[PDB]
């Protein structure tokens, strides 16, 4: 055996029939904050099983023209059950995540996705003298999309895939934790991301941390007759989530 | 007693408990701990009441019939050829198993009633009944006062009204190594003749009558017969009877739907 | 008083009950036992004793000592059947009136091997060989010697030993058969045929009789007491 | 020859006594205390065991 | 390895490329009758290799409308070589069997059969006041068929599949020894049946013992072009057959 | 017996992705579902089933 | 479908939408039509109370 | 397995004997002899004890 | 078997000692020495023909 896989977090289990390994952060596995690394003095909440479980985001359809999609974490999870409720009531919070991207096709289908987690993915505006707006940056649990031509917009993100919205060669996104989903061999990608930041904890609304990017480097392709509806689903689980600075809820 | 649920936590393995192959004809031995984070629970629940013995070991009416104090010759006495298939309830329980071995506790509830052509100064002394078991082959009675009621060998019970249900215990009297609830075969080697469970059925006949001879006013008595399996052993469980019963001597049925229906595979409204 | 609770069954009179009861004659001094030859303890001791079987129970012969005599004689043919009857000891007329059959009739189930002994009553100058056979059920009854011979058989040769034993093994699918006669409980067929022929010299009878006896073997047992259908009555004898 | 057994008591918080009075085992009360249990006959009649955490079809 | 399989009985071997395990009776493996359990006193015949071997019955074709088939044992084998000859000459007999149901399809085909052995399968008549006739019950080595509607007949077996001819939910046939042939994974089912009866031995003509039932719960299906001829073959081997009560041959 | 006090929840199934199939393979499939008790299961209080009726003795 | 082997077959197929519901039924094993006629449901029906975990296997 | 207890006798001036005859503890007679007693639950649920001879409110 | 990886099938290979005729049907062949070959990964399968003769040596 060993291509098969089962992951249980909380009251949720994920199983895979054909995976690779599981890529782990920068070799670091997530863990709660240590007293020697801590600065906020209040006793943290560590809900556990109620918050560190698998949340399944909206699905997306892969078509032969899709340039790619991206989601920003914690943003994408701000509305998911108790994880989201804890984000609201707390000034500070930190967490790691197990990200499981799903996509089954057929044997007669072909294509290959890059699944990367880019820590701190500051993005450029389409128009040089402006800053993109919150929504061009993140539509929550709804994927934003890259484009196969220069985006124009007065406040949009310069989404042309080739520069991954960051002004770099999309082909070098590889120094970040990633896996590929080459339909020929794979069907899912699982990446465990430790909490990476220049501070022990941070506010979860004003900072994004890392962005999941799914980019097809070899396009979906198939002969007529084969099913044309090939969704890509994303299930994520916070890991070792702690919060500090409880007060009333909201942004502001 | 039942199993404790052992506490379990996060996993990230290549052991896949949830995935199996039911084609093997093998039922998965999964428990909550295998698919979710479990807390530990010390379970004290016992399965005492689902033991085959406690399931079958409760008296059940298997039949009843009547006879009259006076009125002549059919009416006078009654008889029943012992079998457990004329009632729905018990029959369906025994039938959850193909073969069974057990002892029996018979209890009889006998009640009497007055009939309309009343008569004056009707003041009847207490009634005593006699029940006689006639093993296959024994000379059977032909009227309330046939010689066979002397029971020099057949067992009989004499019971008087108002005194508590007569009761006896009978061993496993089968001639095979167990009682068969089903028999997919024939009584004759040429297959002509009867087919099915009735080929095996030969447990004798019960005969009842009043002992005190007929008085002025007519009286009718009903004898209710109760069976209670004891010291039960049961083999080869089978699906419970779906279709209602039609005949006592076979499995004949009217096709019937697998369940009640509902509007769609999506309806939570319990019927 | 000691708190007590009466159960169903109280006050009934079950004929096969077994309880103690007061003696109407307290301190009665019985008469000393003796020691009579022939004590019996089990009905099976009786069923184990040979009784003469009325094989020749045809019509008018049934009230004649003739019912007991099987006819055997010299014949111009080969392999003729001498007699035949089913293994239904409890209900068949051939066997049901023997010591064994009478005892079977006081019961509902029986089981065991049975011994049939044939005693040749010809004359010292007669000879002959017979084939006695038992054929378990399932196929029919043998109608020819070639059919009978394929089953359980013994080849009796007449000579000094007048008698010969066909022992009928217990071959049943059950353990117990009913004495009552059920097709489910069918027991097979017993038949006898000439193996050769009754050869006799001149001045010696060619017509002979053969007597046949029955008894149980040591594996025999009956179960379930019941009254016999063999004794009726219309009203008290006087 | 009195036999002392245990009553069904319950679990999170005693004995009886029985004497048989009849010569026949069929006269005895029920065997309401037999708790033997073996599902394996019907739940796992498979000749090649079948481990849970393992790939059912190799 | 282990999905592959080889079984040799007598002068016959069966091999399988994709099986499950082998379901064994009620966990009991067949064995000759013990002196402590025996009642018939004559010395039994135990032919062995001549009788306990693989007999292959007539094949049957699975079509997208087939409701199911059934065969009754020993009946189905009453004409197979020496096993059949021994049945004729003997009053009594007993045996166990290894049943191997075969059915290969393609990868593009789909369907799933229930293969069950129902001990003592007394069947109901189509018309309530009658008893079915010998032939409606068993056509020997020729399968009888269930129907997808109430059978009518004056002496026929009430064969509507949903009640498996027994007045029960066909979906509960599962408490009997069985396997499934889901074309997607399987291609055969092998079930070893010990001798089950309320007597140590029995006559093989007047009693059937157990019935093999093959019932498709998911219908054969395929796209045009795929072969439409998908037979289901049944090979059976008596095991530990003994007979008693030898005499002339026949029924009666 | 079915009491609102004793309500037990809901079992549902949804597509996580989709049934993808190549050309020349059926897109319509069936799924069978089985039930059984786990090892902590037990029933209590015997009663007759409402599932078997009768109008008078069968004959 | 209740008088057809079809009652046992859950339909599943390729779809142009995401996250469609395949089926749904309540956890009322003793009284709901979906479950009450199975081996488990039939046994539950001879009793008044039940307790335990249940396994649903999908093939 | 006979149990011998003490009868309610009175105070300023004897045993019984019981044998249980049923398999179920529910069939047993009453527990008329259980004299446990703890008012503290309701009479003094106060976290800080409260001595009698002392000034209740310090 | 030289079919294609997508083909499947089961064959019954048999040997029947002399004395009766040659089998003309599968039911006849099947009553003799046989192996049931199932096509799958293992392209090949072996029917081994045992030496069953009354002699020791047969003539070529
Ligand atoms: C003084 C009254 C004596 C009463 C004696 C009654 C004896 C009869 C006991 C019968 C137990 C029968 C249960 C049914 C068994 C059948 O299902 C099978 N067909 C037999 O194999
Ligand atoms: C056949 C009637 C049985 C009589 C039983 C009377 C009560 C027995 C007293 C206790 C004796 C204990 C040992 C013996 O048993
Ligand atoms: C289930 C009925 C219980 C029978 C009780 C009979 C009286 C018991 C005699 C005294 C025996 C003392 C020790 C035991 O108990």
């Amino acid at each position: 055996s060993d291509r098969v896989r089962s992951i249980t977090l909380g009251n949720s289990t994920i199983t895979t029939q054909e995976c690779a390994n599981v890529v782990v952060g920068y070799g670091v596995w997530p863990t709660y904050l240590k007293d020697e690394e801590a600065t906020a003095e209040d006793q943290p909440t560590q809900p556990d099983v109620a918050t560190c479980r698998f949340y399944t985001l909206e699905s997306v359809m892969w078509q032969q023209s899709s340039p790619g999609w991206w989601w920003k974490f914690p943003d994408a999870l701000s509305n998911m059950g108790l994880f989201g409720q804890n984000m609201q009531y707390h000034y500070l919070g930190r967490a790691g995540y197990t990200i499981h991207v799903q996509c089954n096709a057929s044997k007669f289908h072909q294509g290959c996705l890059l699944v990367v987690c880019v820590p701190e993915a500051e993005m450029g505006c389409a128009t040089l003298a402006n800053k993109p707006d919150p929504k061009s940056l993140s539509k929550g649990e709804i994927a934003n999309m890259f484009e196969s031509q220069n985006s124009t917009g007065e406040t949009a993100v310069q989404a042309n895939v080739i520069n991954a919205g960051m002004g770099v060669g999309v082909g070098n996104l590889t120094i970040f934790p990633h896996q590929w989903i080459n339909l020929r061999t794979n069907n899912s990608a699982t990446i465990v991301m430790p909490y990476i930041n220049s501070v022990p904890m941070d506010n979860m609304f004003r900072h994004n941390n890392f962005t999941l990017m799914v980019i097809p480097f070899a396009p979906l392709s198939y002969s007529t007759g084969a099913t044309t509806y090939v969704p890509i689903t994303v299930t994520v689980a916070p890991m070792c989530a702690e919060y500090n600075g409880l007060r009333l809820a909201g942004k502001q | 007693r039942v199993a404790d649920t052992i506490g379990s936590g996060p996993v990230n393995s290549e052991s896949i408990p949830a995935l199996t192959a039911a084609e093997t004809g093998h039922t998965s031995q999964v428990v909550p701990s295998d698919t979710m984070q479990t807390r530990h629970v010390k379970n004290y629940h016992s399965r005492s009441e689902s033991t085959v013995e406690n399931f079958l070991c409760r008296s059940a009416c298997v039949f009843y019939t009547t006879y009259e104090n006076h009125d002549s010759d059919g009416d006078n006495f009654a008889y029943w050829v012992i079998n457990t298939r004329q009632v729905a309830q018990l029959r369906r329980k025994l039938e959850m198993f193909t073969y069974a071995r057990f002892d029996l506790e018979l209890t009889f509830v006998i009640t009497s009633t007055q009939e309309q052509p009343t008569v004056r100064g009707q003041d009847a002394p207490v009634l005593t009944h006699q029940i006689m078991y006639v093993p296959p082959g024994g000379p059977v009675p032909t009227k309330v006062n046939s010689y066979s009621w002397q029971t020099s060998t057949n067992p009989s019970v004499f019971w008087t009204e108002g005194s508590a249900p007569p009761r006896m215990s009978v061993p496993f009297i089968g001639i095979g190594n167990a009682y068969s609830m089903f028999y997919d075969g024939w009584a004759r080697f040429d297959k002509q003749g009867t087919y099915g469970i009735s080929t095996l059925n030969n447990m004798g006949t019960l005969y009842m009558r009043h002992v005190n001879d007929g008085g002025p006013g007519p009286i009718v008595s009903t004898v209710r017969i109760y069976f209670k399996p004891k010291h039960v052993k049961t083999w080869v469980p089978r699906p419970p009877r779906l279709c209602q019963y039609q005949k006592a001597g076979n499995v004949n049925f009217e096709p019937t739907g697998v369940t009640e229906g509902r509007t769609d595979i999506t309806t939570m409204k319990t019927t | 008083g000691l708190p007590t609770l009466s159960t169903p069954g109280s006050n009934q009179f079950l004929t096969s009950d077994d309880f103690q009861s007061p003696s109407a004659m307290p301190q009665f001094d019985v008469t000393p036992e003796m020691d009579i030859p022939g004590q019996v303890n089990n009905l099976m001791e009786i069923a184990e004793v040979d009784s003469v079987v009325p094989v020749n129970n045809t019509e008018g012969k049934v009230m004649s000592i003739e019912a007991y005599q099987i006819p055997v004689q010299s014949n111009p043919t080969n392999g003729s059947q001498v007699f035949g009857f089913p293994l239904t000891p409890g209900a068949n007329s051939v066997l049901n009136r023997t010591l064994l059959g009478e005892i079977l009739n006081y019961y509902a189930h029986w089981s065991g091997s049975i011994k049939l002994t044939f005693m040749f009553c010809g004359s010292a100058m007669a000879t002959g060989k017979f084939l006695l056979a038992y054929s378990p059920p399932g196929a029919g009854a043998p109608t020819t010697r070639k059919e009978a011979m394929l089953g359980t058989h013994v080849i009796w040769d007449v000579g000094l030993q007048s008698s010969c034993v066909l022992c009928i093994p217990w071959i049943s699918q059950t353990h117990y058969r009913y004495v009552v006669m059920d097709e489910y409980t069918a027991g097979g067929y017993i038949t006898c045929w000439y193996q050769t022929n009754i050869v006799v010299p001149a001045d010696a009878q060619s017509d002979c009789k053969i007597l046949c006896f029955v008894s149980a073997c040591n594996d025999f047992s009956v179960r379930m007491l019941k009254d016999t259908p063999f004794i009726k009555q219309d009203n008290f004898f006087q | 020859g009195a036999q002392v057994s245990t009553q069904k008591t319950g679990a999170h918080e005693i004995h009886y006594t029985n004497i048989n009075y009849y010569k026949d085992a069929a006269s005895n009360s029920a065997n309401r205390q037999d708790f033997t249990q073996d599902p394996g006959k019907f739940t796992e009649p498979v000749k090649d065991i079948m481990v849970k955490s393992m790939p059912a079809l190799n």
